[PDB]
């Protein structure tokens, strides 16, 4: 079992064409996923249609965003935290908008009874007229202390089709009608003694400061959600360090228990990808005066020796965060970088040119400049590419595709509707996390004859190439690799992109 | 109507979509040709 994660989705208020081919994304997103690492999204969903998958979601990361519903109900019984990694409107960790329809009423049902902590950012209820009991709801105890000024929550409905809360419900503040769907308060009954939560209102009843939304005991493992950092089924501020400060030691205090630090939990050991710190965590990038090497055949921070290799950071990362491709704009940044410290996307809109981000058209030629990398620590998506080249000139040098970062979380190469005959990839020679993907591509034939297995150094990971130019056609057209190289493929027709 | 038309200088920000106007947040965003994901359908959904 352990935890099932699902990516989440960012796409804010966006239509995915009909409304059934969003409902479809929507599922397969969120279908058995209990926790979101990113952005929770349930828009343009349509009455009587089934949402019950979301029963099984149980965390948050991001931000909870509910619009454009005329559903009845949406069922996130079990969700318990929103951690506010990601924020709505830069302000909001839950907001349910505009949850109207053609007839008066729109959602009605909420029962997120589960809910009891967000750890950063407000709420925004806004143009809801069917939602019930969720006014009495007080949100004290849910939203931080801190963030309670930015909420912004109004109701709107005088229906009167809502029942009323339980007696045995507490200030009758309830999430739906039944005794279940009701306040659980952690925070505001707690005694002066608690520093957090708590499980009741006695000072033997407090919880452990590291134990989020509730405890059923002063313990670690009795934490029901971990605040920080996760090991085993306790809950710690820190990842334990491998070695830790004594009063009086012979020898640095190593620790048993002291475990590398790996995204919100402390694994045993970093994977092959991260660069593992002296300190002990898993890191993507090194930082200043530090370069990567590997001792061992890890890679890890040593210190440059006076002038040290620039750190080019990879679209849609850093200064260009909000970037969606390389364009004329960043493209001289790229001059003379032998690695991306981050993931490179070339999408169609650069050759053109967008006014809205004041973007001008990029030149073909200029795209030689990227000849000089040979390392992309994350991801490489390629959706264009100048008509007059047959293959992917720029990248002939590249090494290894470390795919630290990948598309969706899933996809660290992705060659999708180009017109290139080859790949012409002929120096990479490992793909070392992610999957690869292949698709759409009229006119590139020499793809299967590679065996990617190879390349991938990571267990699990898989390939997919579809909708290229068959191998028929291919064929008929003498578009077969040379002669010269009788097994593991080749990446174009010419002797030079024969596999060794 | 919760949908409304654009207006023409909101022509291109819409990559693989149409753009449409939400009146309760008064803001544009897009309908997405299928396949396409991203508030300007800017990324291909990766098929498994
Ligand atoms: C071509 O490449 C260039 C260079 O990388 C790239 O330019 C970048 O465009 C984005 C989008 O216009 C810029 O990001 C903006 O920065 C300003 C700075 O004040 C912000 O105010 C903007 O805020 C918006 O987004 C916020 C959320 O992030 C919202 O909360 C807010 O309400 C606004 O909607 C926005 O962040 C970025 O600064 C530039 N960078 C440079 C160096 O010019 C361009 O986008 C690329 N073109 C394409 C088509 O990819
Ligand atoms: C969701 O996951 C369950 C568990 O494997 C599976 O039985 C079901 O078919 C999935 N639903 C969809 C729509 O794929």
């Amino acid at each position: 079992e352990e935890k099932k994660v699902c990516q989440g989705t960012s796409n804010k208020l966006t239509q995915l064409g009909t409304f059934e081919d969003h409902f479809l994304s929507l599922q397969r997103m969120f279908n058995n996923c209990e926790v979101v690492l990113g952005n929770l999204e349930i828009t343009y969903v349509q009455r009587n249609y089934d949402l019950s998958f979301l029963k099984t979601i149980q965390e948050v990361a991001g931000y909870v965003l509910i619009a454009l519903n005329t559903v009845e109900r949406i069922p996130l019984e079990n969700l318990q935290i929103i951690r506010g990694n990601m924020y709505y409107e830069n302000s909001y960790a839950l907001a349910v908008l505009s949850n109207y329809d053609a007839n008066k009423t729109g959602l009605k049902e909420l029962p997120m009874r589960n809910l009891q902590e967000i750890l950063h950012g407000a709420v925004r209820f806004s143009n809801n007229p069917a939602l019930c009991n969720v006014e009495s709801i007080q949100w004290r105890d849910i939203v931080s202390s801190d963030f309670l000024s930015n909420m912004s929550m109004d109701f709107q409905n005088h229906l009167g089709s809502c029942q009323k809360c339980d007696p045995s419900c507490p200030n009758g503040s309830c999430w739906g009608a039944g005794e279940e769907n009701c306040q659980k308060l952690t925070k505001i009954i707690c005694a002066q003694q608690c520093s957090g939560r708590c499980r009741g209102k006695s000072p033997s009843d407090c919880c452990h400061n590291q134990c989020a939304a509730g405890c059923t005991g002063p313990r670690e493992s009795d934490c029901l959600v971990c605040r920080k950092f996760r090991d085993e089924a306790t809950c710690k501020d820190t990842c334990p360090p491998l070695m830790l400060y004594n009063p009086t030691t012979y020898q640095m205090d190593v620790n048993p228990e002291g475990k590398y630090s790996f995204g919100v939990t402390c694994v045993k050991k970093c994977p092959r990808n991260y660069v593992v710190t002296d300190h002990g965590s898993c890191v993507r990038a090194c930082g200043a005066d530090s370069y990567e090497m590997e001792e061992d055949g890890v890679r890890k921070c040593k210190k440059c020796e006076g002038p040290c290799r620039k750190v080019c950071n990879g679209i849609g990362i850093g200064e260009f965060k909000d970037s969606l491709s390389i364009n004329a704009t960043n493209i001289k940044h790229f001059k003379n970088c032998t690695s991306i410290s981050g993931d490179l996307h070339i999408l169609p809109v650069a050759f053109r040119g967008d006014s809205f981000t004041h973007t001008p058209p990029l030149d073909p030629q200029e795209l030689d400049i990227l000849k000089t990398v040979k390392e992309i620590t994350g991801f490489l998506l390629i959706q264009a590419w100048p008509e007059n080249r047959t293959d992917l000139h720029a990248f002939e040098n590249l090494e290894i595709i470390r795919g630290r970062t990948k598309q969706h979380g899933q996809f660290s190469l992705a060659v999708v509707s180009l017109n290139i005959t080859s790949l012409g990839l002929r120096s990479l020679k490992e793909i070392s996390d992610g999957d690869v993907i292949i698709s759409g591509n009229k006119n590139l034939c020499y793809a299967n004859t590679i065996n990617w297995k190879k390349l991938f150094g990571t267990s699990g990971q898989k390939t997919k190439i579809i909708s290229n130019r068959g191998e028929n056609s291919c064929k008929a057209t003498g578009q077969v690799c040379h002669a010269l190289c009788s097994p593991e493929g080749c990446w174009g027709p010419e002797p030079r992109d024969c596999v060794s | 109507v919760s949908i409304t038309k654009c207006s023409s200088d909101m022509n291109g920000y819409c990559l693989h979509g149409q753009c449409i106007y939400l009146v309760d947040m008064s803001q544009n965003y897009c309908r997405c040709e299928v396949g396409y994901t991203g508030v300007r359908c800017e990324h291909f959904f990766l098929t498994v």
